[PDB]
Order: structure tokens, then C-alpha cells, then sequence
């Protein structure tokens, strides 16, 4: 995965939650793709 | 009310767009507001709850500002127990 | 309720709330108290609802008071009137006469359609009148506000285009009159892949491609068909010379020395070995090429801790390509550590500059790190970026900062791990990334010279490198003219002062190449700062064209970009029955020439990736042994005048049959080859037999294993 | 509570109030340390004042008493754990510290203690 | 007999050296300590 950190200047923004949901996007793409590379074809 | 010059019907100019997007900018409140929560918690604020059924299905904080002025928005973080398995569905209200 | 702000974690979350009522009720000055109510709804220590908060929060942040008087009227203006609306819709299309709209102008209406959409996300009965027109308008221009945003910008416009459009998505709470975001949006994602590879930056299109990851849940056919239809395009656009295949032969190098113009450049603190896949957050610092690097020079230290290095135009010139270097690189080291070891140090980049990206390796030995910036006091201008608790697990990465802050002073603040040894270790700096040139907008939000002479130098430094370049790649091409050619086919080239100097060479063509690209995309920049744009993709472009007319690098990017967002595809069917759509349009002579143009002359990463999305896609079909035993027969000959790595593609080989051998076609169809191969002895060839029986002696270890 | 409500008696009464005794090689009462006001009393001779982390108010909160061995030293001593802290830093926080040097103080896991808040000696003056 | 290129381009894909430490030791009568020191 990637390291738990965010922007903290952002945080007085409206958008930390969307920044913080991009991330978990990108987080289940990271582990999808290794699970796609060590799953097999059954 | 009417009568009132707006910010709409102007054309595109830089200068207004950017003082409207200067205008929608946000700032810290400065001094410290005034709050009161139930007892169960304990101690720009915080604090730590403690494990009391007595008040489990309601709770109640009451914020007062130390001055009436233009509301931005308020930050409401929180942490929640380590050991969860299933979300809750819990719900905070303004 | 509490699934709209939780964190990746899931063990704690942030809620920023407003509406416009609250404004709306505020025009009469009265409020000044208010009440939050938690509230546990429902359908060891057995917490329920409110009993499951750890930890409390509460700040309230207050508006910006402006030089405009009676702004009450003003922001209920845009919630009564909605002519506003449509009227920015309409600066979003460009179709207004009145003149021509800046990139400027086009992130000042994205930025104010941002704050409308946040404040329209939730109203408690409030009029919804405005907030449906203006979602309707969105609607009906969205392909020509996608077209003009992520085709015909830059990063920051594209970026703040997604970032409302994402938002978009996230409030998501339409009447029941009104359709959702998601289908729509796939569409118009899917009506704009066309124009992809005459694209400009690499992180406006891994947006994109997030989006379309993200979104493609809904339809699936579509989608697939077009992205099969463009693999096939671009895979027999790329095979259009024996060079830099030539290269990849002898010393494996795939980069393109002589095509002067690259897409992004990756990398990271955390060839590839094929062994244990028989990286994936690589792609987190993406379209490094618009961005440069800067220099650092240390200032302040704190006790115990040193900072050490790892091991007359024609002057201006040369100055200022000195400025534009990357650094070399360098660490910190600590006298003496503890669990907890409190350290600081100061960083100055010795002018006032824009800071966009920065990256800091993984230390297993760190706790936690803190960065702040300030450029004239601590106390003055001094804000929070980041602070990681989490160094020892991954690698801080923070990419793309908007708006993009100015500095000229980093503090970096590290504790130390508990129960930490006392062994030294080293803290690297990274690599820091930023703007050279502050623009006045930019300049504005927290002696500068003027824009037409900072871009002469900089076109003067281009056309430098250029010469510098090209005359790199005369001296690399006379050097490989020398290289020895034996007649000896390919088995002695893989068994030296001149591999050394092709080395240095290939080394210095490449740093030089890329020094020119980033000068190059700045000149780019401030010639649209200037007030031009960029390459406009014009209606009547046919798609092939502008395919053809892209560059290789780019090319060989959004490739392994795509296929990357096919194998989340793949992924995303979680072990069932794939869809009939791609399994379909992939068949046998279609999968080969997809082998023979990508895996060919392409690099090693998207070679293996191709070939994980061939076995997860097409594992099962029973034409498999016998393309392996086609390409084997096609690409080993002696007469074979191909110039390719046969030794990597055939590692390659036996590592995509090993993956095959659950399918029971693929071992009968290489014994067959093999028992066609020595059928004279009921020429011969002794190097391909060779190769065919050392081949399927690795598959029936793989079998005997 | 009983912390803060013996606390409070022995404040209501002066004739219950012995004099801080502040030296070297003379012990402190740790029963009578439990107030914050006492422990923040015993900084009056503390050398770093000046200093941007190591001042009074803010380490003294954490659980911290001045128990100096000679004249003009930094040796704080926790009144719980007794922790013993020396040649302390201007950078030195004190939660920090304290959360460093004694993990296993109730200070640092927030349960419950002998500790005397000083706003309740406030109220309850 | 001479090494070909099979045995050079499979070498690598997984001067007299010592091999004690790859094995183990042994013996058939129980000593007093282990002769794995040895190796
Ligand atoms: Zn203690």
C-alpha cells in the first residue's frame, strides 16, 4: 500500500474527505493489481 | 431585498472573479470559543470519552461564539475504537 | 451519516460542516449559539453507537472578511437568481464573444462551481432550484467542458476539473426525477479516449484513468471494446527501427536515446527479476517532466544530527543550466539514537520558489517526520504540510500540491522509532519539486523579472541543450558503429572499456534528453502564461492521425497506463466468469499480433504486464501451446534476421507457460513441436533445439515443483 | 475526586499548609505534591526559564517537581513514577518526554491518578 | 567436454568455493556437544 499521510494545510479546506477518498481509491487499485498478479487462472 | 448592486450580472472580468474567489477563502477563529459537553468526556478542541451507558442514545453539546459574525463551516474530527469490525450507523446533526 | 467522512483506516474520519441556510439565516443577524446532536440509529466492553467514539474534535472556522461591503445580499444572490449558473456553464464551453477565455479565468469558475457544488451537497428542505440547474447544465455540456478541461489544459485546470467533477460524485443526492453522475460520465469519459495519446501531461491522463477505473463499475462493454480497439491501434503504431532494438539487444536499454521528446518520468524510494512474479505504487509521483527540481543547501541543524552526501550568453547559459540539475544524492546521519530521537534541520532553496511534489524515501529505523514551510518567519507564514507516523511502513509521497504553495524554507522535524537500536542509520532528503518561475496569480495567494526575457533565456537554453543533445546522440551513434558484430548469432552476446563508454554515453544522452524535455514543457508554460494555449484538438481530427503523429515515449506510457487499468479489469470480475465483450474480440491471430507488436520491442515492465493480462485473460483457450510453439518457430530461427532480446522474451516465454500449464494444451502442443523438430531423426539445428529443450525442461520442472 | 477534595480541605485550611522545602539532600512530601500548585511552586529557582519548551507551566502539568541536588541543575522528578530526568533541553517536550522516558506512567495513558487538576484548587479557593 | 552457452545463459537465471556450511554433520555415536561448529 502507501504510507497513511495527508495534507495538513488542507484540512481547513472543503475537500479533505475527497482527497482522503481519492486515496482509498488508489489504495484498493494498489491492491488489486498485486492480488491480479498473484492470483492464478483458475 | 432590492436595490443591491450583486455579483452576477457583471461580465467576466479577471478582477471580479478574483475578488470573488479572494472572497471565498476561510479563517481561524481567534480567541477560543465557548462549548459545553456532558461529563462523560474529559479533557481548536478536544477531548476523550469515557465508557458511560448512563446518556448512551443521545447526546447533546451546546457551542456558543464568542462573536456573531459569518459562519464558515465547523470541523468536527474524530477517532474511533481500534478494535472495529462493522460500521456504525451513527449520525451527527447541526 | 458517519459514511461520508471516514478515513482509509476506517478508525477515524472528519466532517466539515456548512450549508447555505446557515448563511441564508444568518442575513438577519441574529445566531450566535448553536447545538450538535450524536444520535446512535439502528434498523467485553459492547460499545453501540455513540459509546463507539474514542476521541472528540471540535473547531469552527470563520469566513473571510472582504473589502465588499452588504455581502449578505450578494452570496444570496447566485441561491435566489440562477442565471449565474448556466452563464458559467457558459464560460466552461467558450462560446461566449467576448474574447478568448484564459486558463486563469477557466480555475477561477472551477474553483467558484467547486464551492456552489460544496454548498448545494446538503439542503435540509432548502430550495434545490439552483443547485438543478446548474447539475442540468453541467449535464448538458459535459463533453465539451471534459474536452476543454482535460484535452486543452494543463495539470492544475485538469486536476481542479477532476476534483469537481469528483465532488460532483460525492454529493451525489439526485431526486428520484434525476439520473445518477456515474452512468453518464462513463459515457462522456468513453466519448473522449480518441483524443488520448495527443495528450500533454502524464498525471492529467492518470486522473483520467483513475476516473475511468473508478467509474467503469457501471458498463463494461463499451468501454472494453474501445480500449481493445485502441490496444490494436497503438500496438501497430509502435512497431513503425532496428536502433533502439538493437540497443535493447546488446545492453537492454529501452529508453529511446535519439527520440528527443518523453511523456513523464517515475520514480520512487521503495530490468525487473521475473523469478518472484512467476511496484505497483510506483505510479504515485507522476509528470515529473513539467515540474523541476530544485537545489538544497542546509542552514539550521539540531544537535546529534548531520547532513552529509551519498556516494558572455554561453556562461548564462551554462549558469543556468546549473540551476536546473538534479541533485545529487544525499542523507542525514544521527550520533546518537534513542527510542524517540527528537532531531531538526533547516533546508533553504535560496530563493522564493513553488513547491508542487515531494518525496521521502521509506526509514524502517524513523517513527515519525514533520515537514513545515515558511520563507520570512516561523511565526510569520509558517503552516503544516504533512507529518507521517508511518515512515518504517511506506514511503511519504505527496503529489501535486494545489493551490501550489510559495517557500523558501523547509523544517523537517523527526522522532525516532520506540525501542529503537543503537545503530546508525541514514535519513535521506528526497527529491524536491517545484515552479522556477513564480506567476503573478500564483505570486499573489501568499524584483520579479518579466515574462518575455525569462522566456528568451529559457528558449535560448532549450535550443543549447538541443545542440548539446544532438550532438550527444552523433558521438553515441559513431560509438555504436564500432560495436563488434560477430557472425556468431546471439548466444556469445550474452556471454569491457567499450561497454563502459556505451554505458557513459547512453548515460550522459539520456540526462541531456531529459534536461531539454523539462525545458522544453517550461517554455511551454510560460508561453501560455504569456496568454497562448496549447495543442487544441480540433473536431475534424481523425483519431488515427493524431495517433500517428504521437510521440513514441508517450505512446509506450499511456499504453502501460491502459493496460494497467485493463489488469484492475480483470481484477474487478473477483475470480467469475469474464465478460463475453473482451474475451471475444481477443482471439487467437489478434492475441499474436498483439505478442509480436507489444512484447517485441517493448520494455520488460509492460512486456511481463501484457503477458499477466494474456494468462488472466485467455489462460484457458487451447490455442495457447500452439502460439507458443509459432512464436518459438518464427522468432529462434538461424535465419531469423529479427533483432530482438531473445534471452529475456524467452524467460519471458517459459514464465507465461509456466503460468499456462493449467491448461493442458500447452505441454501436449510443445511435445509435439518437439517430437516435429527431430522428426529428421525417425538440418538440424543445434542452438533452437537447444533453446526449445532447455524450455521445456524449466516447464516440467514447473510441473515436477 | 478524593485527590482534589483533600486537596481542596488542605487548601481551606492555612494552619494544614507546611512550607515548601525546596534543597538539596532533603526529600520532598510526595502526598503533599500531589496538588499541581505545589509541583509549579517548586520551579521558583528553575535556571530555564527562558528556555522554549523546558518552562515552568507547561512541564510542571505533566507531573514534574523540582528536586534539584545542587544550585542551578535540572533534575525533575515525577511524583508518581519517579522518573529520574536529567540535563534537560530547550527542545525537550514535556508529554514527550515523559512519554519516552516512563511509558508506563498513567500520565501517559490518561487513566486516572492522584493527580489534582489546578482549575478545581481555582474553584475551590 | 567444455562448457557451451546453455550452461552460461542458465547459470546466472537462479575460484574453488567452500561447501561445508551448505551441509549438515553427523556422527554415530551420541558425543558430548554437536560437531556443527566444525562446519
Ligand atoms: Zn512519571
Amino acid at each position: 500500500s502507501v504510507s497513511q499521510a495527508l495534507d495538513a494545510r488542507l484540512e481547513v479546506g472543503l475537500e479533505q474527505q475527497a482527497e482522503l477518498m481519492l486515496k482509498m481509491m488508489s489504495t484498493l487499485e494498489a491492491d488489486s493489481i498485486l492480488q491480479a498478479l498473484t492470483n492464478t487462472s483458475p | 431585498i432590492s436595490g443591491v448592486d450583486l455579483l452576477v450580472d457583471q461580465p467576466f472580468t479577471l478582477e471580479i472573479l478574483t475578488s470573488l474567489v479572494e472572497l471565498t477563502r476561510f479563517e481561524t477563529l481567534t480567541p477560543r470559543f465557548s462549548a459545553t459537553v456532558p461529563p462523560c468526556w474529559v479533557e481548536t478542541r478536544t477531548w476523550k470519552l469515557q465508557t458511560d451507558s448512563n446518556s448512551w442514545d443521545e447526546h447533546v453539546f451546546e457551542l456558543v461564539l464568542p462573536k456573531a459574525c459569518m459562519v464558515g463551516h465547523v470541523d468536527f474530527k474524530f477517532v474511533l475504537n481500534s478494535n472495529i469490525t462493522n460500521i456504525p450507523q451513527i449520525q451527527v446533526t447541526l | 451519516w458517519l459514511a461520508s467522512g471516514l478515513d482509509l483506516s476506517g478508525h477515524a474520519g472528519m466532517l466539515t460542516l456548512t450549508s447555505p441556510k446557515l448563511v441564508k439565516g444568518m442575513a438577519g443577524g441574529k445566531y450566535r449559539s448553536f447545538l450538535i446532536h450524536v444520535k446512535a440509529v439502528n434498523e467485553s466492553e459492547n460499545l453501540r453507537g455513540c459509546d463507539l467514539l474514542q476521541e472528540v474534535s471540535v473547531t469552527i472556522r470563520r469566513f473571510k472578511k472582504t473589502s465588499i461591503s452588504k455581502e449578505r445580499v450578494q452570496r444570496c444572490a447566485m441561491l435566489q437568481f440562477s442565471e449565474f449558473h448556466e452563464k458559467l456553464v457558459n464560460t466552461l464551453c467558450r462560446k461566449t464573444d467576448d474574447g478568448q477565455i484564459t486558463e486563469h479565468a477557466q480555475s477561477l469558475v472551477l474553483d467558484t462551481l467547486c464551492w456552489l457544488a460544496g454548498v448545494h451537497s446538503n439542503g435540509p428542505g432548502s430550495s434545490k432550484e439552483g443547485n438543478e440547474n446548474l447539475l442540468s447544465k453541467t449535464r448538458k455540456f459535459l463533453s465539451d467542458i471534459v474536452r476543454v478541461c482535460f484535452f486543452e489544459a494543463g495539470r492544475s485546470i485538469a486536476h481542479k476539473c477532476a476534483r469537481f467533477l469528483a465532488l460532483c460524485i460525492s454529493n451525489g443526492k439526485c431526486d428520484p426525477c434525476q439520473p445518477a453522475f456515474g452512468p453518464v460520465l462513463l459515457k462522456a469519459l468513453l466519448d473522449n479516449m480518441s483524443f488520448l495519446p495527443a495528450a500533454t501531461t502524464g498525471g492529467s491522463v492518470y486522473w483520467y484513468f483513475v476516473l475511468l477505473n473508478y467509474v467503469k463499475d457501471e458498463d463494461l462493454a463499451g468501454c472494453s471494446t474501445a480500449c481493445a480497439s485502441l490496444l490494436t491501434a497503438v500496438s501497430r503504431q509502435l512497431q513503425d527501427t532496428p536502433m533502439e532494438a538493437l540497443l535493447q539487444t546488446r545492453y537492454g536499454l529501452y529508453s529511446s536515446p535519439f527520440d528527443p521528446v518523453l511523456f513523464d518520468l517515475e520514480m520512487s524510494g521503495s530490468e525487473i527479476d521475473l523469478s518472484d512474479v512467476l511496484e505497483g505504487s510506483f505510479t504515485s509521483l507522476t509528470g515529473l517532466l513539467e515540474v523541476e527540481p530544485l537545489h538544497f543547501t542546509c542552514v539550521s541543524t539540531s544537535d546529534g544530527t548531520r547532513i552529509e552526501r551519498d556516494d558572455g550568453l554561453a556562461l548564462a547559459i551554462s549558469h543556468a543550466s546549473h540551476f536546473l540539475q538534479p541533485p545529487p544524492h544525499q542523507s542525514i546521519i544521527i550520533e546518537r539514537m534513542h527510542s524517540g530521537a527528537r532531531r531538526f534541520v533547516t533546508l533553504d532553496f535560496g530563493r522564493p520558489i513553488l513547491l508542487t511534489d515531494v518525496l521521502i524515501p521509506t526509514c524502517g529505523d524513523l517513527a515519525s517526520l514533520s515537514i513545515d514551510i515558511w520563507t520570512l518567519g516561523e511565526e510569520v507564514d509558517g503552516r503544516r504540510l504533512v507529518v507521517a507516523t508511518d515512515i518504517s511502513t511506506h514511503s511519504l509521497i505527496l503529489h501535486d500540491l494545489i493551490p501550489p504553495p510559495v517557500c523558501r524554507f523547509m523544517k523537517i522535524t523527526v522522532i525516532g522509532r520506540y525501542g529503537s537500536t543503537n545503530a546508525r542509520a541514514k535519513i535521506p532528503l528526497g527529491f524536491y519539486y517545484g515552479h522556477t518561475y513564480i506567476l503573478p496569480w500564483e505570486s499573489e495567494l501568499k524584483n520579479q523579472p518579466e515574462i518575455d526575457q525569462h522566456l528568451a533565456m529559457m528558449v535560448a537554453l532549450q535550443e543549447d541543450i538541443q545542440c548539446r543533445y544532438n550532438l550527444a546522440c552523433h558521438r553515441l551513434e559513431t560509438l555504436l558503429q564500432s560495436i563488434d558484430l560477430p557472425p556468431l548469432n546471439s548466444a556469445n552476446n550474452a556471454q569491457v572499456e567499450e561497454d563502459s563508454r556505451v554505458f557513459s554515453a547512453y548515460q550522459d544522452c539520456i540526462q541531456l534528453q531529459l534536461q531539454l524535455n523539462l525545458a522544453h514543457n517550461a517554455v511551454q508554460r510560460l508561453k501560455v502564461a504569456l496568454g497562448a494555449s496549447r495543442k487544441m484538438l480540433s473536431e475534424t481530427s481523425n483519431p488515427e492521425d493524431l495517433i500517428q503523429t504521437s510521440s513514441t515515449e508517450q505512446l509506450r506510457t499511456i499504453i502501460r497506463y491502459l493496460l494497467d487499468t485493463l489488469l484492475s479489469l480483470l481484477h474487478a470480475s473477483n475470480g467469475h466468469s469474464v465478460p463475453a465483450v473482451l474475451q471475444s474480440t481477443f482471439h487467437a491471430q489478434a492475441c499474436e499480433e498483439l505478442f509480436k507488436h507489444l512484447c517485441i520491442s517493448g520494455t520488460p515492465k509492460i512486456r511481463l504486464h501484457t503477458g499477466l493480462l494474456l494468462v488472466q485473460l485467455c489462460g484457458g483457450e487451447r490455442w495457447w501451446g500452439q502460439f507458443l510453439s509459432n512464436v518459438l518457430q518464427e522468432l529462434y530461427n538461424s535465419e531469423q534476421l529479427l533483432i530482438f532480446p531473445q534471452d529475456r522474451v524467452f524467460m519471458l516465454l517459459s514464465c507465461i507457460g509456466q503460468r499456462s500449464l493449467s491448461n493442458s494444451g500447452v505441454l501436449e502442443s510443445l511435445l509435439n513441436l518437439l517430437d516435429n523438430l527431430l522428426s529428421p531423426l525417425q538440418v538440424l539445428d543445434i542452438p533452437m533445439i537447444s533453446w526449445v529443450v532447455m524450455l521445456v525442461s524449466r516447464l516440467l520442472d514447473y510441473v515436477a515443483t | 475526586v478524593a485527590s482534589s477534595v483533600m486537596d481542596r480541605l488542605s487548601y481551606l485550611l492555612p494552619s494544614a499548609r507546611p512550607e515548601l522545602g525546596v534543597g538539596p539532600g532533603r526529600s520532598v512530601d510526595r502526598s503533599l505534591m500531589y496538588s499541581e500548585a505545589n509541583r509549579r511552586e517548586t520551579f521558583t529557582s528553575w535556571p530555564h526559564v527562558g528556555y522554549r519548551w523546558a518552562q515552568p507551566d507547561p512541564m510542571a502539568q505533566a507531573g514534574f517537581y523540582h528536586q534539584p541536588a545542587s544550585s542551578g541543575d535540572d533534575r525533575a522528578m515525577c511524583f508518581t513514577c519517579s522518573v529520574c530526568l536529567v540535563c534537560w533541553e530547550p527542545t525537550d517536550e514535556p508529554w514527550s518526554e515523559h512519554e519516552r522516558h516512563s511509558p508506563n506512567c498513567p500520565f501517559v495513558k490518561g487513566e486516572h491518578t492522584q493527580n489534582v487538576p489546578l482549575s478545581v484548587t481555582l474553584a475551590t479557593s | 567436454t567444455a562448457r557451451s552457452m546453455v550452461s552460461t545463459i542458465m547459470k546466472f537465471l537462479d575460484g574453488i568455493h567452500n561447501f561445508a556450511p551448505l551441509g549438515t554433520i553427523t556422527s554415530s555415536s551420541p558425543t558430548a556437544q554437536p560437531a556443527e561448529v566444525l562446519l
